[PDB]
C-alpha cells in the first residue's frame, strides 16, 4: 500500500497539520443522516471526575 | 455670477468627462484612462468619482477588475479616495446583506474582493464578510461567499492561510452537518474545486490589474460592523469661496502626482 507520509519544510508549524498537499477532503453527500441520536433534556450528567482521559 | 457659473460648468462638463473615462477605462488603456482621469482633478469631486467607481463595480459584473485596477491606481497615491470606495462598498455589502438583495450584496462584494485582491482591502474585513455571510449559511449567503472566494480565495490563503483553513473547516462543518440540498453541496464541491485547483482559475489580478510597487500601495482596513459612513453626498456639488487656492493646490498636486 502506497505509503503516503508528508514531509514537512519547518520545525514551526505543529506536528498535526492539515498539509495544503493533502487534498480537501470537503465530503459532500445528500441531507447528510440523522442519528439514532439520545437527545438530552431527558437526563445524563458525568460525574466530576472523569475527564478526556488525559487533558494536562 | 461669474465664478459661480464657472463653478457650475466646472462640476457639469467634469462631472460628465469622468463619468465617461470610468466607463471608458479599458485594460489596454488602464495606464491611459488613470492619466485621463487625472488630468481633470478626480480629488475635487472625488465623492462623485468614486461613485463613477462604486456604479462600475456594481453595475458590471465584468468590469469590476478594470474599477478595481482604477481604484488602486488612484489610491495608491490619494488612498482617501479608494477609501471613501471601500467604506461605500461596504455600505452596499451591508445592504444586499442585511436586505436579503442577491444582486448588490453579489456586485459589493465583487467590489470588495477585487479590493481585497487588488491590496487595498485588508484580511481582517475579508474574514469578517466571509464569517457573516458563513454565519448562518443558507443557499444564498453560501454562495455569496463561493462567489467571493472564487476571485479573493489567492489572497487571502497566499497573504494568510489561517483564512483558507478556517474557511475549509467551516465549510465542511456546516455543509456537511446541516439540512443542506444540492445546491450547498455543488457550492462547496465548486470551493473545493478551487481550492484543490491551487486559484490558477481565478488569480490574484490579471496582467494590468496589479502594477503598483511592493509598499507603494495602500490598504486601508475599514470594516463591515464598524459605524462606516459613504460621504457619497459630495457626489452634489458645492459652491467654493477658496475654489482658486484649493484649484491651484489640486492642479501642482496632479503636476507632482503627474
Amino acid at each position: 500500500p502506497n505509503v503516503v507520509f508528508i514531509k514537512t519544510e519547518d520545525p514551526d508549524l505543529p506536528a498535526f497539520y492539515f498539509d495544503p498537499l493533502i487534498n480537501p477532503i470537503s465530503h459532500r453527500h445528500s441531507v447528510k443522516s440523522q442519528e439514532p441520536l439520545p437527545d438530552d433534556d431527558e437526563e445524563f450528567e458525568l460525574p466530576e471526575f472523569v475527564e478526556p482521559f488525559l487533558k494536562d | 455670477k461669474n465664478s459661480l457659473a464657472y463653478q457650475r460648468m466646472s462640476w457639469e462638463a467634469l462631472k460628465k468627462s469622468i463619468n465617461g473615462l470610468i466607463n471608458k477605462v479599458n485594460i489596454s488603456n488602464i495606464s491611459i484612462i488613470i492619466q485621463e482621469l487625472l488630468q481633470e482633478n478626480i480629488v475635487r469631486g472625488r465623492g462623485l468619482l468614486s461613485r463613477s467607481v462604486l456604479q462600475a463595480q456594481s453595475a458590471s459584473p465584468i468590469f469590476t477588475h478594470v474599477y478595481a485596477a482604477l481604484v488602486a491606481i488612484i489610491n495608491s497615491k490619494f488612498p482617501q479616495i479608494g477609501e471613501l470606495i471601500l467604506k461605500r462598498l461596504i455600505l452596499n455589502f451591508r445592504k444586499g446583506y442585511r436586505r436579503n438583495d442577491k444582486q448588490l450584496c453579489l456586485t459589493a462584494s465583487k467590489f470588495v474582493a477585487h479590493l481585497i485582491n487588488q491590496n487595498v482591502a485588508h484580511e481582517v474585513l475579508c474574514l469578517e464578510m466571509l464569517t457573516l455571510l458563513l454565519e448562518r449559511p443558507t443557499d444564498d449567503s453560501v454562495e455569496v461567499a463561493i462567489g467571493f472566494l472564487k476571485e479573493c480565495g489567492l489572497k487571502l490563503t497566499q497573504v494568510s492561510p489561517r483564512g483558507i483553513n478556517a474557511i475549509f473547516e467551516r465549510l465542511r462543518n456546516i455543509l456537511h452537518e446541516s439540512e443542506i440540498d444540492k445546491r450547498v453541496q455543488y457550492m462547496i464541491e465548486v470551493m473545493f474545486a478551487v481550492r484543490k485547483d491551487g486559484f490558477k482559475d481565478h488569480p490574484i489580478i490579471l496582467e494590468g490589474l496589479d502594477l503598483v510597487e511592493e509598499d507603494d500601495q495602500f490598504t486601508h482596513m475599514l470594516p463591515l460592523e464598524d459605524d462606516y459612513n459613504p460621504e457619497d453626498v459630495l457626489n452634489v456639488f458645492k459652491m467654493d469661496p477658496n475654489f482658486m487656492e484649493n484649484e491651484e493646490k489640486y492642479k501642482a498636486i496632479k503636476k507632482e502626482i503627474l
